[PDB]
Formats: structure tokens, sequence, C-alpha cells
């Protein structure tokens, strides 16, 4: 890759192709009415499906 | 009131005239895509480093 991260593998045994991709990550936030309000959230857990 | 129909045609034409050089070519736009132009230079350049 243009950063020099491997990101295609040749299997030693078999010789088939394997891309490789990172595994989920992401930002979170915590949406909240308030402490004086109550003590409950809401959590947004970005970019995912 | 006295001159309203040469008026309304004039009107007319020169939005007929606008449309027509925003359809042909368009570097009036320039000014967003030079606001498009730098943040993809600056990303370039994180992935690079
Ligand atoms: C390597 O061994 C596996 C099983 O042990 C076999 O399926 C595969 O074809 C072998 N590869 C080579 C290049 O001999
Ligand atoms: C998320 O994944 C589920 C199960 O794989 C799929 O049904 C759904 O369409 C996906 N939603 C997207 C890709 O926006």
């Amino acid at each position: 890759d243009v950063s020099d991260f491997t990101d295609s593998v040749r299997d030693p045994k078999t010789s088939e192709i394997l891309d490789i991709s990172p595994c989920s990550f992401g930002g979170v936030s915590v949406i909240t009415p308030g402490t004086n309000a109550s003590s409950e959230v809401a959590v947004l857990y970005q970019d995912v499906n | 009131y006295e001159n309203q129909k040469q008026i309304a045609n004039q009107f007319n034409k020169a939005i007929s005239q606008i449309q027509e050089s925003l359809t042909t070519t368009s570097t009036a736009l320039g000014k967003l895509q030079d606001v498009v132009n730098q943040n993809a230079q600056a990303l370039n350049t994180l992935v690079k480093q």
C-alpha cells in the first residue's frame, strides 16, 4: 500500500491470494440529557455497521 | 410601467445567458474547487509520512 502496509498475501501452502482488512475501530460518543436532569445516556458508535 | 415588456424580456434573456455560461464551461466555480483540493493535499501528506 501507499502507507507501507501489506494488503494482499499469497498462501504458502495452497497458493491462494488473500485480501487483508482491518478489524473494526472507531470513536464512541456519549449523549446525555444532563446529570441534574437524569442519569441515563445514549451511545453513538461512529463509522460502523 | 411604461417600459415593462422590455425589462421582462431582458431579464429572461439574462437568466438564459447565465444558464448557458454554466452549461458550457465554468472556471467561475474555481473557488469551491480550490477549497476541495487543499483538503485532499492535506491528507495525502499525512498518509505519506
Ligand atoms: C503443502 O501441503 C499441503 C498439505 O500438507 C498440500 O495440500 C499442498 O498442496 C502442499 N503444497 C505444495 C506446494 O506442495
Ligand atoms: C449491515 O450488515 C447487515 C448484515 O450483514 C446487512 O443486512 C445490512 O444491510 C448492512 N447495512 C449496511 C451495509 O448499511
